[PDB]
């Protein structure tokens, strides 16, 4: 069955250049068409451009000229150029193909800071029936993270937070599971903290 | 491009009751209505729903109906589920795409009290001259709490901040961190920190404290 993988850089400086590209399987690209929506944090949807099978592009009229959509169907490939970035360019950027698949997205901020890891620091359980214990995920940029509990495993209990903004510019969130105190002492608990732009792959033992 | 315009932008509603939703268009869809409706869960990653005005999507269910035609549709939920808790985005496909603003449905439910932890700073993070208290406020509703810190019965101010969740898909509670900041130095100064949470589902102020 179809899938759609983003992949492009995470930040980007002002005025330069974007380059996201969307890798596909499942279906073939002289068959289908793909196109390509943002969309900015706390904003709505749009659509930026299409390519069909014999891709002839079209594309949005505010954006068109900064714009460009080209594929390659023996690397089952579509990219998606844009130039002269601003800042009101922060977006998820999806590709998708009765329809219709979307990828998961790229998250893609526009800013001449630099990138800067996450810290992460555990927070542990102490002294009803139940026990919380988490991550700390502090001071890093930009967006986002990602984070999970036994590389997967486990998903339930567990709330991971919005990033906020530190006075320092910088984000941070935490992700806490909640378990049954029982558990505690033989169950054994690892957050495992990705943060793609920087290249930092993180795991932490939390420890009673 | 055709300017799409959706409403209510927010719409709050128990899991019993139908809702409907409406999407109207500066120009007419018809060639076939092109007008395709989507749901956003909290991200995720929007899903398809509906085609051609009133079709819906493989393995959706019966509940979403869309509806409505040229210039103006309809996008109905006749029992919402929690699991609904979504915004949902009209797009017209006659033209250049372009995509309503979208229609947040919340879900409402019932007062739930927070159950509420709190974490001291880690020893790893002490060493670097930092300390991180935090304050967690468990699945509660509605979203919508007063946090205050005490050190030493000092009250605090300026030095928190708050992350309030997307409402649960299943349960559709919120949860809320509650961060204090401080140097290694002033905490270290102190012995005791408490956070003191005040919630409509409380029936006198709840502090956890170490």
């Amino acid at each position: 069955q179809v899938q759609l993988k983003e992949s492009g850089p995470g930040l980007v400086a002002p005025s330069q250049s974007l380059s996201i590209t969307c890798t596909v399987s499942g279906f073939s690209l002289t068959d289908y068409g793909v196109s390509w929506i943002r969309q900015p944090p706390g904003k709505g949807l749009e659509w930026l451009g299409v390519i069909w099978g014999g891709g002839s592009t079209y594309y949005n009229s505010a954006l068109k000229s900064r714009l460009s959509i080209s594929k390659d169907n023996s690397k089952s490939q579509v990219f998606l150029k844009m130039n002269s970035l601003q800042t009101d360019d922060t977006a998820m950027y999806y590709c998708a193909k009765p329809g219709d698949s979307w990828g998961q997205g790229t998250s893609v901020t526009v800013s001449s800071a630099s990138t800067k890891g996450p810290s992460v620091f555990p927070l542990a359980p102490s002294s009803g029936g139940t026990a919380a214990l988490g991550c700390l995920v502090k001071d890093y940029f930009p967006e986002p993270v990602t984070v999970s509990w036994n590389s997967g495993a486990l998903t339930s209990g567990v709330h991971t937070f919005p990033a906020v903004l530190q006075s320092s510019g910088l984000y941070s969130l935490s992700s806490v599971v909640t378990v049954p105190s029982s558990s505690l002492g033989t169950q054994t608990y690892i957050c495992n903290v990705n943060h793609k732009p920087s290249n930092t792959k993180v795991d932490k033992k939390v420890e009673p | 491009d055709i300017v799409m315009s959706q409403s209510p932008s927010s719409l709050a509603v128990s899991a019993g009751e139908k809702v409907t939703m409406s999407c109207k268009s500066s120009q007419s869809l018809l060639n076939k209505n092109y007008l395709a409706w989507y749901q956003q869960k909290p991200g995720q990653s929007p899903t398809k729903l509906i085609y051609w005005a009133s079709t819906r999507e493989s393995g959706v269910p019966d509940r979403f109906t869309g509806s409505g035609s040229g210039t103006d549709f309809t996008l109905t939920i006749s029992s919402v589920q929690a699991e609904d808790l979504a915004v949902y985005y009209c797009k017209q496909s006659y033209d250049l795409p372009t995509f309503g603003a979208g229609t947040k449905l919340e879900l409402k439910r019932s007062v739930a009290a927070p159950s509420v932890f709190i974490f001291p700073p880690s020893d790893e993070q002490l060493k670097s001259g930092t300390a991180s208290v935090v304050c967690l406020l468990n699945n509660f509703y509605p979203r919508e709490a007063k946090v205050q810190w005490k050190v030493d019965n000092a009250l605090q101010s300026g030095n928190s901040q708050e992350s309030v969740t997307e409402q649960d898909s299943k349960d559709s509670t919120y949860s809320l961190s509650s961060t204090l900041t401080l140097s290694k130095a002033d905490y270290e100064k102190h012995k005791v920190y408490a956070c003191e949470v005040t919630h409509q589902g409380l029936s006198s102020p709840v502090t956890k404290s170490f």
